[PDB]
């Protein structure tokens, strides 16, 4: 619990210098968890066991001067959206309690190929819908800097164990948002990258044509160093992009002058709160400071990617649970007795409420007389989405602009009001529609908590988004604050 | 609208259990929902083609080999109800 | 006027499974030819098989189909044990394949049945209903399916048993599958309604299925279904929708009472890249189609002065039309190549449940045999003993009557 603080970068170069051994940094791994996480409640499963016995591999190794990997020895916190083998994934769902894959999924399998010690699976909103982690069936994490706060959601335990120190480094999922929110919310790092960036396969699916992995961390260079590991094509994945290059540190440190960074005036809408527009605000002129060109556009379509992310996202989520039957894995139900019934008594007592709510405007949305009318016109809004900005990456390098409409709110605040939780999506779900990279930063508190600083990106431009989010993170961060919680 | 009988109708389609009672919540919550998403109408789509895939890629097919399958064992573990190495259903 | 329509599926024979890795071919042991996709676990993704592309095109170019340039899957949702994903990857709007056409004799007259599409999908494991549960194996879920749906052109279960021979015959050309109904591998559902000559035509609908077998059932449905089709007409039915055939009893019992019409919220398959289908890749597709039976027919018929009927039995699979055409340029008479095709090797293939091409002989040898005979150094007799083994493990048959004490 004393290189509990420490960022990847600086972790590396210690167990490289051999000031640390992995077995060491282990110990105050579990040490941490144990003293801190009763409170913040991040973590589900947890690998101590096999954790423990990967560093003593490590430590040999480490003896023999035979340290490979881009996260050797390092620990590493996984959303219980992706699927580890041999240890239980749940999607923080009864649906799959007790669940334990026969597969590995292409990031652990990447991940584990990189050195990198699996120290168990984290917090999140059931079946990754949800805002603020709280429909989780198991426990509902907390934010670190204010216990009575959500951590965001549905990857709201990957951004609270960063957060507060329990590991360097988390893999969350983002959908409509769900790394980038939960990562402002926290005040921490986080990248939902390019659609295609990173491999879907071992993913549970959410949406499918918006679903996509990302990394979480205290800071911009550690951000970019889990993404280089975990990126790439993978034949398991069809949709992943067969892009080459996955370098995005090397532009980590160059300046930005002149850089040209777009500020749509939607982004500082009304739903958009005083203190977050004014911290976005400031976070402008730090832009300027540092030499980049900020100037307002339009993205006039923003208004309406809340409405068709959600009713796409349902109708896909509809389509993809369906798997969930009770009958292969998973929660079986047992005063079942007909066919019937052994289906919509699995489901019902399996899915928490808030997956059923949407499934049921899944379902409506692709049903037949509304097919058109619903789906397939929130379809063609997200062409309009996209749209708005392919013009503005014709003469803008990046867009910038507030994550959140707000900071973190209250658990209980906002779990009964559905409309009113979806609303904190109104900055995030364009990213996904668009499938663009977005990166969030924090860029300054309010009443403590932290509010986020989004950059989205031109399609696999994740290098530009981190070069611009160090230069900015170089002028503000709470690098000093975590410490004190 | 969104009445009792759409959605049992949707109960029904998505094979989800609904009580006599989480109707009348489910309709509420699928009206209220719905009508929030008559803000499209806004949205001037006429023309537009559908966006399927964000991302522009084409043709991405597997060689035809073959990969023996896992073992029977490895298939059944995580079911509750198995039998003669297969999946127990109600017949219906 | 009785217009019927054919829904047909047929299996592929690729390697592996159109959108899994796991093998096409599965054993006796259930659930023992799967893989974490075709057990539709979460979070696991489709890949599509290349050659069952090529093959389902190639069919359809064999149907004189119009192929897609743009085509996508799309996920065809349905909750059923042995659909454990609870959708089937399909294709909805863009099939691979679409109007074709198939030429058949029926009453001496050249008939043309339209074939509406040619669409690629996946098929379902098997439940086998036993007790008062039913038990699930998953080994045959994921195995390449093309659907056929034929365009309601034909006339009457005669011609319907027309329609299904000559696509039968076609099919095993193209060699994308064995087709056989009596394996699975062909399965057909059919869609029949009467009314008046000189109408909207809308004489409803009739989806039948349990059709097993083409001498079989389904040639015999039609002949029970316009029966009532008509008895019931003066009336006006309840249209009836969809009814099942019973064997033995053989007749239509009207099974579903429909529920109005299941939604399977057909959506484009977000998990598939969509298939741009180029000329130049259709061009290849398109040269691998083989020269077809009524093609070979004429000219075996016209150019070889081959009794028709020979040429038929010649034709019915590429097989033999290979050997018989290799055979022949081999020196060998046509006349005696034709007969002993028809009997002796085909007697083998039958009392020995083998296919000509796993034997031993080959147009080379056969050829050899037939110049012994046509020379007189080997009588009808002599060649009766000596086409057996040289069939098994033989390879010169100038050299058995040797081996073995036949002499000329
Ligand atoms: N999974 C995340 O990307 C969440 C998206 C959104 N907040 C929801 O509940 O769908
Ligand atoms: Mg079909």
């Amino acid at each position: 619990m004393s290189i509990r603080y420490e960022s990847v970068e600086n972790l590396l170069t210690l167990i490289k210098d051999k000031k640390i051994k992995p077995s060491d940094v282990v110990k105050d791994i579990y040490d941490a968890i144990e003293e801190t996480d009763p409170t913040i409640k991040s973590f589900l499963a947890l690998d101590k066991e096999n954790a423990i016995k990967k560093a003593q591999e490590l430590d040999e190794l480490q003896a023999k001067d035979q340290m490979d990997g881009k996260l050797f020895g390092i620990p590493m916190g996984i959303k219980d959206n992706i699927i580890t083998n041999g240890l239980e994934t749940t999607c923080a769902s009864k649906m799959l309690e007790g669940f334990v894959p026969i597969y590995e999924s292409t990031v652990m399998e990447k991940l584990h190929k990189e050195n990198a010690v699996l120290i168990g699976k984290l917090n999140m909103d059931e079946f990754a819908m949800g805002g603020s982690t709280e429909t989780s069936y198991f426990k509902k994490t907390v934010n670190p800097f204010d216990h009575k706060a959500v951590p965001g959601g549905s990857s709201g335990g990957s951004a609270a164990a960063v957060a507060a120190g329990l590991v360097p480094l988390s893999l969350g999922s983002d959908t409509g948002g769900s790394i980038r929110q939960p990562a402002a919310y926290c005040g921490v790092v986080g990248m939902k990258p390019t659609y295609g960036r990173v491999s879907r396969f071992g993913l549970v699916a959410f949406a499918s044509s918006l679903d996509q992995i990302g990394p979480l961390t205290r800071n911009v260079k550690d951000n970019a160093i889990v993404l280089e590991a975990i990126s790439g094509a993978d034949v398991n994945d069809s949709t992943s992009a067969p892009v080459d290059d996955v370098d995005f540190t090397s532009e980590i440190g160059k300046d930005i002058k002149g850089l040209k960074v777009a500020l749509p005036k939607e982004y500082l809408g009304e739903g958009v709160a005083d203190d977050v527009k004014e911290a976005v605000q400031n976070a402008v002129e730090t832009l300027k400071s540092l030499g980049a060109v900020v100037e307002e556009v339009s993205l006039p379509n923003t208004k309406f990617g809340i409405p068709s992310y959600y009713v796409i996202a349902s109708s896909e989520a509809s389509s993809n649970l369906s798997r969930f039957d009770g009958i292969r894995y998973g929660y079986h139900s047992k005063e079942a007795h007909s066919l019937e019934e052994l289906y919509k008594m699995s489901r019902s007592e399996g899915f928490g409420k808030e997956v059923k709510r949407r499934i049921f405007l899944g379902t409506f949305a692709l049903s037949s007389g509304y097919y058109d009318a619903y789906y397939k016109k929130s379809q063609k809004v997200r062409t309009l989405i996209k749209n708005d900005f392919d013009k503005v990456f014709e003469n803008y390098d990046v867009v910038v602009g507030p994550t959140a409409p707000t900071t973190a709110f209250n658990l209980g605040e906002e779990i009964d009001d559905p409309l009113t939780m979806y609303a904190n999506d109104l900055l995030t779900t364009p990213v996904n529609l668009a499938g663009l990279p977005g990166i969030s930063v924090p860029c300054g508190q309010s009443n403590g908590r932290p509010i986020g600083l989004q950059f989205i990106g031109k399609p696999f431009d994740e290098k530009t988004l981190y070069r611009v989010a160090y230069q900015y993170e170089t002028q503000y961060n709470l690098h000093d604050v975590y410490e004190k919680l | 609208k969104v009445t009792r009988e759409e959605v049992e109708h949707i109960a029904n389609l998505a094979r989800l259990q609904i009580s006599p009672e989480e109707t009348e919540e489910m309709a509420n919550t699928l009206e209220s929902i719905l009508d929030f998403a008559k803000q499209n109408d806004s949205a001037d789509t006429e023309g537009v083609e559908p966006t399927y895939h964000v991302l522009d890629l084409q043709n991405v097919l597997r060689e035809d080999k073959a990969i023996k399958g896992i073992p029977q064992e490895l298939a059944l573990k995580n079911a509750k109800e198995t039998e003669d190495g297969q999946f127990k259903v109600p017949t219906i | 006027e009785t217009v019927i329509g054919l829904e047909v599926h047929v299996e592929l024979k690729t390697d592996s499974k159109m959108f899994s890795p796991s093998p096409a071919h599965f054993g006796a042991e259930p659930n023992s030819n799967t893989n974490v996709i075709d057990l539709a676990y979460p979070g696991v993704l489709p890949v599509v098989n290349k050659r069952a592309v090529d093959w389902a095109m190639r069919a359809a170019m064999a149907l004189n189909m119009e192929i897609a340039t743009e085509s996508k899957f799309d996920r065809k949702n349905y909750f059923y044990p042995d659909n454990p994903k609870a959708y089937q990857i399909s294709q909805f709007d863009q099939p691979i394949g679409e109007n074709g056409y198939i030429d058949i004799e029926v009453d001496g007259e050249t008939k043309r049945i339209g074939i509406t599409r040619l669409h690629m999908e996946e098929d379902a494991g098997k439940s086998t209903h036993k007790g008062e549960y039913s038990l699930v194996d998953l080994n045959r879920q994921g195995t390449p399916l093309i659907e056929i749906v034929s365009e309601p052109d034909i006339r009457s279960p005669k011609e319907a048993y027309a329609y299904l021979e000559k696509l039968r015959s076609i099919i095993q050309y193209t060699g994308v599958s064995d087709v056989k109904m009596e394996e699975g591998s062909l399965r057909c559902d059919a869609n029949i309604s009467l009314r008046p000559y000189g109408q909207e035509k809308f004489g409803t609908k009739a989806e039948l299925k349990n059709l097993n077998s083409f001498n079989y059932v389904r040639k015999g449905l039609e002949y029970e279904e316009k029966r009532q089709e008509e008895e019931l007409l003066n009336g006006g039915e309840i249209g009836q929708e969809t009814r099942r055939f019973d064997e033995s009893t053989g007749k239509t019992i009207l099974m579903r009472v429909k529920e109005g019409s299941d939604d399977y919220r057909y959506f484009p398959e977000p998990d598939i890249v969509p298939l741009y289908i180029d000329d130049a890749w259709k061009e290849r597709v398109r040269q691998t189609i083989p020269e077809l039976p009524d093609e070979r027919k004429a000219k075996y018929v016209n150019e070889l002065g081959l009794p028709a009927y020979d040429a038929h039995v010649l034709t019915l699979t590429k097989e033999m039309s290979d050997f018989f055409e290799s055979t022949i340029e081999h020196g060998a008479d046509v006349k005696l190549t034709s007969n002993w095709l028809m009997g002796g090797v085909n007697e083998y293939l039958n009392k020995n449940q083998v296919e000509l091409l796993d034997t031993k002989l080959t147009p080379e040898n056969l050829a050899g045999m037939i110049k012994l005979i046509e020379d007189g150094t080997m009588s009808s007799k002599i060649a009766k003993k000596v086409f057996p083994e040289l069939a098994a493990k033989g390879g010169n048959a100038k050299q058995i009557m040797e081996d073995n004490g036949l002499v000329q």
